[PDB]
């Protein structure tokens, strides 16, 4: 038994969010597919569930704008929902309704979708130097959209490093990691902070340097 | 509406204790067919959730005798005689019984360490930033347990809480203890009418706040 989804990923608000599952190893007409997504905000939410006999059933807080249909023959089940808002933001799934026990059991991976009007921006990298131990660090500010990697010299320092979840500002992902490393090795050696923005194709690399 | 209580939000274990979650429903989730639609499931980070128990009892495929279900009506209960590391994650229970099927809110089962407190590091803007029109202060709080914390920031020792952004990481892999960052943003104009910037951080491990601060001078 295998789910797939298949998403657009970045969705504009006010706009429309399609998905289609792709199923293999059993039939849509033996199984019925439910869509649940996941977000941090509202946890795990049931959107609404397409019956091997091909009826549905929806979630009655989204059924105004959720649509859900399958082609048995292609062992596929369209998601569609229209009007998107930003807080619709989140990991959609589809699985699979175990029959008569009514619980999903096969998953597909799920598909990441962020809802927002931001265009691509590269993030501004900030060091952070101290105004035993020293801990360093590193504000990346500013980038859409998710996610940006960042590495410590590289990726040759990667103990006592903490990456912490971005957050939203102004619309704009900002995200900080910070470094440990004994004061005995800053600054003699060279410390850098090294952040890579798949989606505006950038790479910063920051040395981090004793202020004034 | 069908409301799903999970209980407790987090549950702290040691590996080999006994756990038992708990899952309350504002309704009888006994169905007009006779059965009892509700499930548990595991959730692990990066994953999609996974099925343990369907139907109150029933342990679903590959799923260790350790773990069971009972209860009945309204209340629910999964239990794990003997907790190891991979059961570790999010336990959710989900009720198909009452249309919309919903999810309790989930347990975290969490592995249990000594207490430890904060390491607390404060930075000021870089002037890199300051020279683009911004200012942002930043503070990390790394390596504690438990994860409840509190932090606080002081602008010439008054108390700000507008234009703070606080992100927290996952129990941590190798020491199982939790890091914050707490961002404090202010325009260019604010930093530089004030001197004293203080983060302080209250955790249970210190009756006294630890508190670090810096003068923009």
């Amino acid at each position: 038994q295998l789910l797939e989804e298949s998403g657009p990923g970045l969705v504009q608000p006010s706009q429309s969010l399609s998905i289609t599952c792709t199923v293999s190893g059993f039939s849509l007409t033996s199984y019925g597919v439910h869509w649940v997504r996941q977000s941090p905000g509202k946890g795990l939410e049931w959107l609404g569930v397409i019956w091997s006999g091909g009826s549905t059933d929806y979630n009655a807080a989204f059924i105004s704008r959720l649509s859900i249909s399958k082609d048995n023959s292609k062992s596929q089940v369209f998601f569609k929902m229209n009007s998107l808002q930003a807080d619709d933001t989140a990991i959609y799934y589809c699985a699979r309704n175990r029959g008569y026990s009514y619980a999903m059991d096969s998953w597909g991976q799920g598909t990441s979708v962020t809802v927002s009007s931001a265009k691509t921006t590269p993030p501004s990298v900030y060091p952070l130097a101290p105004g035993s131990m020293v801990t360093l660090g590193c504000l990346v500010k500013g980038y859409f959209p998710e996610p940006v990697t960042v590495t410590w010299n590289s990726g040759s320092l990667s103990s006592g490093v903490h990456t912490f979840p971005a957050v939203l500002q102004s619309d704009l992902y900002t995200l900080s990691s910070s470094v440990t490393v004994p004061s005995s090795t800053w600054p003699s050696e060279t410390v850098t902070c090294n952040v890579a923005h798949p989606a505006s194709s950038t790479k910063v690399d920051k040395k981090i340097v004793p202020r004034d | 509406e069908l409301v799903m209580t999970q209980s407790p939000l987090s549950l702290p274990v040691s590996l080999g204790d006994q756990a038992s979650i708990s899952c309350r429903s504002s309704q009888s989730l006994v169905h007009s067919s006779g059965n009892t639609y509700l499930h548990w499931y595991l959730q692990k980070p990066g994953q999609s959730p996974k099925l343990l128990i369907y139907k109150v009892s029933n342990r679903f495929s590959g799923v260790p005798d350790r773990f069971s279900g009972s209860g009945s009506g309204t209340d629910f209960t999964l239990t794990i005689s003997r907790v190891e590391a991979e059961d570790l994650g999010v336990y959710y229970c989900f009720q198909s019984s009452h249309v919309p099927l919903t999810f309790g809110a989930g347990t975290k089962l969490e592995l249990k360490r000594a207490d430890a407190a904060p390491t607390v590091s404060i930075f000021p803007p870089s002037s890199e930033q300051l020279t683009s029109g911004g200012a942002s202060v930043v503070c990390f709080l790394n390596n504690f347990y438990p994860k409840d914390i509190n932090v606080k920031w002081k602008i010439d020792g008054s108390e700000r809480q507008n234009g703070v952004l606080n992100s927290w990481t996952d129990q941590d892999s190798k020491d199982s203890t939790y890091s914050m960052s707490s961002t404090l943003t202010l325009t260019k104009d604010e930093y530089e009418r004030h001197n004293s910037y203080t983060c302080e951080a209250t955790h249970k491990t210190s009756t006294s706040p630890i508190v670090k601060s810096f003068n923009r001078n």
